């Protein structure tokens, strides 16, 4: 294939591989080291991506996309990189079948648009009409802990967050800002309100729909979209890997369930099991985050794909 | 074939083609540039790629300057001039191996050039500043799949609007001074918003908080300190902590490009001067002018490469629409004009001496190369699409039938709104022909001082 | 993935695929074989290529024997079995890297095999010995662009005729003994004439000029010498200068293959025996038989490789028509059956366990590989044609829509007279599945004695 | 450690590793090749061991033990080698702890004696008193098929086997002899009658008892016996590996069950699952075979262990 593009894809892919381990709630720690020997140890992809040194320009670019994604929204920094590397890895198969990368780019673009179109449908709304006492706030707390992972310190953060004024109609609350990511998450939940079933359920459903859509698009772009879907299904796989069991079998089981009209099922990492409903266990993601992850990943992957060669300046 | 100087020059031209070949057409690839150990640049832009890359070769460094036509006409149509030169060079190479002397080749290429230019002159459709549809389509054609943050249709509208604003009429011929246009840029998130301003945008925070945010009908003019301030305000200012209080008592700016100052001087020869808040920052807006031709475009994007690329693409699109307006001619792009050219060349070639006839035919093939590149970059089968269009172009009713790089099928490019300026294509043909004839005429390379 | 024995075996299968891949389909390539320093052979024939090439590998030497199905069904459909095995092996390789154990793969492949065979069983159209059109189309399909000297349509007619002649009926099931067929060959110029004889052709000059050229109703039976000749003629002969006069006084042959003698014995259990002159030579013709099933085809060509190739292609075509008659089923070739198979597999796969489901889907893709090879060899874009047919095959009204390798467009292959025997395709699927499952089940390679 | 002994142990261990794959009913095939290029493909450890060529004298010895084991009883050829290699591998850990091999030999001897003492207790008798019609024979057929892995050809083999005369008191029937191994098995079942719960249940129970016994023996011999037990548990592991799932987790589950008073549970390979009772699924082994496997393996392993060096002759 086109050697430059392959080298790039490889670099991005290796960085993704490095970051795959630090995904989910039971993500392993990375050991960051300064030029002076000072050591920081963390499983936060934001920190890893931000502080780390990387020489290859493709990986650098991917990191740039990740950072921007981390700026626009506090969460999803690892997910974007992992998904980008995934998209490139799945693209590789198509490049090997002699499919020109602009076609792949187009397919990925269509897949992304469709996904972003489907997200709001596959989500579930929350009550923005009021901050009323009855169980509107208590359900957010669950997401807060879901982000954190404490009998006290519960009410306090919510009240401290409620202090800050604003409704906006379209329900779009504005706030002038582990604790950080929690505040970020809550903010993101309000800023546009829909919740999404975490633990990979969204990826799985999105993939299942995208294949059908791919069958409509029909061309090589069908293969590109189907690749996008396969690339989306890599996150549930990893989460299942952190859960412990043989990833593929679980991926298949999950897929099975999504076929059923079980519609959403997910992998409970901490529980180390697959669960029929991830809302029940309050495994939730803000759509604000997921959409940003999709955008960032697809932009990164197409960007890598759109580069033909390297020239000395 | 002949002397190694010629072989080397031709190799150089071909090399310079290879540097831009992949980026030809709407669905074109980007190139990555790496400068020192400091920074990198990812772009789809002939000018930028040619400028950033190492030009440490005597030949070719000339090709770049010839490609950038010494005329108001300067664009990414430079890519065309360069890629063409590369093609005419490779087909020349095939002639030299038949021991056709460079003289005959050059002659043939000159004839073919004349016929090509004539063909472009014939096919070209008239177009005025009133034809918003066409101008919009041209602007949209210039931005074909360019990595621009802004909506391309919206941005195209903005381009047409700005160029329409700038335009003045000179003796039955419109004229567009794109210097009147400002292009400032800033990147955060929730950005890839693109804004059109009918004045000037000064990108800087107000010097002092306690200071008139707004200023109505601002006459523009941009103890020692007190004396100076008093003397200045005797008749907003732009260029010490003590002066801030003075001006606060009496709007200001810390640092502004001299370009902004120029464009300000032009724009104001001043009804509103505001301080507006961009997403996550503030800057100064000059709205209204004692100038009916000034305008500015605020291109703000999420990521810097994208913003820069947006600026480049924007400038180019502005350029193309400008050229369209000034020359008042346009042509169906997508490969139609080139096919017609090749057709006429093969038609005319037998009416010329044989050894030149071969050169002319070779010119036609060199032209047709471009279309194959357009198809290549779209991931299509080049020969198929070529022979397909060539076949369809046997009717005069298909003079505008070109390649749709997204559907893969040949279509009436004029109706699809795939439209280019004739002046550009002509100038490109001229530039390429000049370049290759120059390379051909050179016999040897001699050191001097 | 797993142990290097498995990796090596898979590599072997893939290698053996690569040896025949280029020759798959009507518009297939030829391969050149070089034996010692003596001779070379240029051919489009799975059997010949597999046999002539070095089989000095324990694995694969088995694949060849598995491909050549241990059944009357033996053809260039061996190519299919081999190429398939190679494809199922490569897609298996992609599963092993996901650490799917060989057991699960084998299970999945067995299921997919069963469904594929079922699909072939369902799609297959009935066909009898009376349907001259279909049989002719089958014969013509077997000879698709084979480097045969003879007119392919004419030769197809001859094939159908010969197979029709040979046929006998056994308990509601026809039977074709292709041993009854003789195939002699001779090469000069004005040749690529192909002749059909309803008897036996003995290729040899008459022993003595002064001898009965013709013989009516020849009862066939094929001083010391005088005694022998007298004793023999007591009740034409085939096996000294003195005996020539005796037989001249009393037709003869110097040297004849024992195959000819066998076929003669079969044919005669004898109305005419002649000496006919081929272009630039003479030979003996036995016309009439005490046998209603014997027949012979004289394939004479300008150049030897072409004649040999014609024999090979002829034998294969005979084989295919025979199989069609004996099994009484046929299918639209050109890639239809394979697409249907893949479709049904992907349809059924989710109804099976996941890890096997992946294997089944992989089987479907392995099947679809073949079509891409067919397109490749025709110089077409494989993916395009594939997705194109796959898309068209969503209607049940397009079950026979396959690829036309000459027009490049998908067409109803049954109507185009592109027809194959179902038995062959089924047996090929079986053979390939067996081969790859065998390779998969093997864990290690151990030396012994 | 003692280099010679280690080299030997390694050789034996590698041969075991080679044969581990061809164990159980879903055992992979080996590809045997003559010096003339002739190929035999089989998963029968008897055939593999018999026909194969092996240069190292330790492996040769192990093979000799295996062959003898195959002669004395038709089955268990793979099991013996696997178990021998296992015993040596587990011994390695003890050699590394600076435990002299004669001690290890003694421990293994005690473990083996105890195991052979325990076998008849852990088994279940069958009716030798009569060949009566009622379900005495039908239960043997199940073992026959268990060995084989057919509506017809059932009665015929049994009758053909019943033809051959003999009771012996002590219930010890004598017969002057896939089909081969079946006949062998049946013969072995009768020759001394007890049946044992296959699928690794016997190994597991034996191990569980042997650890307790090891705690009585108490010395380094305790460690040696415990090693013998760990070595016994390697067969259930392999069977579980052929079943597909992660061996260790299943080994632990099985062990768990054996602790309970579930007492016997096994891995159903063909079923690809662990089953509470392996008698229910008629997964049965003749004690005649198992005892021979234990003897052969322990003899081989101690023999390898007893050799101190190599000398040129």
């Amino acid at each position: 294939g086109r050697d430059a593009l392959r080298n790039n894809i490889l670099a991005a892919k290796t960085l993704a591989e490095m970051l795959r381990s630090s995904l989910g709630p039971k993500g392993l720690d990375k050991m960051l080291i300064d030029s002076f020997g000072d050591v920081t140890i963390t499983n936060d992809g934001a920190t890893i991506v931000k502080d780390m040194e990387i020489q290859h320009p493709a990986a650098k670019l991917l990191v740039e996309a990740a950072k921007a994604q981390d700026a626009e929204v506090g969460d999803g920094t690892t997910s974007a990189v992992v998904l980008a590397g995934a998209l490139l890895e799945k693209a590789e198969s198509l490049l090997d079948q002699n499919i020109h990368p602009t076609i792949i780019i187009e397919g990925y673009k269509k897949a992304y648009n469709k996904a972003l179109e489907l997200l709001p449908q596959l989500g579930t709304r929350i009550d923005i009409k009021d901050l009323n006492s009855s169980v509107a706030r208590d359900t957010l707390r669950k997401i807060a802990f879901t982000t954190l992972a404490l009998n006290k310190i519960i009410d306090m953060v919510i009240d401290a967050i409620v202090n800050v004024a604003e409704p906006l109609p379209n329900g779009g609350y504005n706030v002038s800002l582990s604790i950080n990511d929690a505040l970020h998450a809550l903010r993101n939940i309000l800023l546009e309100p829909v919740i999404l079933p975490g633990g990979g359920a969204i990826e799985l459903e999105l993939a299942m729909k995208l294949r059908e859509y791919a069958r409509s698009v029909g061309g090589k772009e069908q293969l590109a979209i189907e690749a996008f879907a396969d690339a989306l299904e890599e996150i549930p796989l990893i989460l299942a890997e952190t859960a412990g069991l043989e990833a593929i079998s679980s991926l298949m089981d999950l897929r099975a369930r999504h076929a059923k009209g079980l519609s959403n099922t997910g992998v409970d990492v901490i529980g180390g099991k697959i669960v029929d409903d991830v809302y029940a266990l309050n495994i939730i993601e803000p759509i604000r985050v997921k959409s940003q992850v999709l955008k960032s990943a697809t932009e990164a992957a197409t960007a890598i794909l759109k580069i033909d060669d390297l020239i000395a300046a | 074939y002949g002397k190694e100087a010629l072989r080397a020059n031709i190799a150089a031209v071909k090399a310079i083609e290879e540097a831009l070949k992949s980026t030809y057409g709407p669905r074109g690839m980007d190139k990555m540039l790496v400068d020192s150990l400091g920074d990198i640049t990812i772009t789809n832009d002939g000018a930028t790629i040619l400028d950033k890359m190492d030009l440490q070769h005597p030949t070719g460094k000339l090709l770049v300057q010839i490609a950038k036509g010494q005329d108001e006409e300067t664009a990414d149509g430079t890519k065309t001039a360069v890629i063409l030169a590369g093609e005419l060079a490779k087909k020349a190479e095939d002639l030299l191996y038949k021991e056709i002397h460079p003289t005959i080749i050059v002659s043939g290429y000159k004839k073919a050039e004349e016929i090509a230019l004539k063909t472009i002159q014939e096919i070209a459709q008239p177009v005025t500043i009133n034809d918003t549809d066409v101008l919009r389509k041209v602007a949209l054609t210039s931005l074909g799949s360019k990595a621009v943050a802004g909506a391309r249709e919206y941005l195209a509208d903005l381009v047409v609007k700005a160029v329409a604003q700038v335009a003045e009429l000179r003796g039955d011929k419109w004229y567009v001074d794109l210097d009147n246009v400002q292009i400032v840029k800033k990147h955060g998130g929730s950005v890839n918003d693109t804004q059109l301003v009918y004045g000037i945008v000064v990108d800087k925070e107000v010097v002092h908080p306690g200071m008139p945010k707004r200023i109505e009908n601002a006459k523009i003019a941009l103890n020692i300190l007190k004396e100076k301030v008093d003397k200045i305000a005797a008749t907003v200012v732009i260029c010490d902590e003590v002066a801030q209080h003075y001006l606060a008592k009496k709007l200001a700016v810390r640092r502004a490009k001299k370009s902004d100052l120029e464009k300000l001087a032009r724009a104001t020869g001043a009804a509103l001067v505001e301080e507006r808040k961009v997403g996550e920052d503030k800057m100064v807006f000059v709205e209204g002018a004692k100038n009916p031709k000034s305008v500015s475009i605020l291109i703000r994007g999420g990521l810097e490469r994208v913003v820069d690329e947006t600026e480049r693409a924007l400038r180019d699109a502005l350029g193309t629409v400008a050229d369209v307006i000034r020359d008042g001619r346009a042509v169906a792009g997508g490969g139609a004009v080139e096919i017609e050219i090749a057709k006429r060349l093969r038609k005319y070639a037998p009416q010329v001496g044989g050894k030149e006839q071969l050169a002319i035919e070779a010119y036609a093939n060199a032209i047709e190369g471009l279309i194959m590149i357009l198809a290549e970059n779209a991931g299509l089968d080049p020969i198929d699409k070529l022979m397909q269009l060539r076949s369809l172009h046997e009717n005069e009713t298909n003079k505008w039938y070109g390649l749709n790089l997204f559907t893969g099928n040949p279509e009436d490019m004029w109706k699809l709104g795939v439209i280019e300026p004739a002046l550009v294509k002509m100038n490109a043909v001229k530039a390429a022909t000049e370049a290759v004839t120059l390379v051909l005429r050179i016999d040897d390379i001699v050191a001097a001082g």
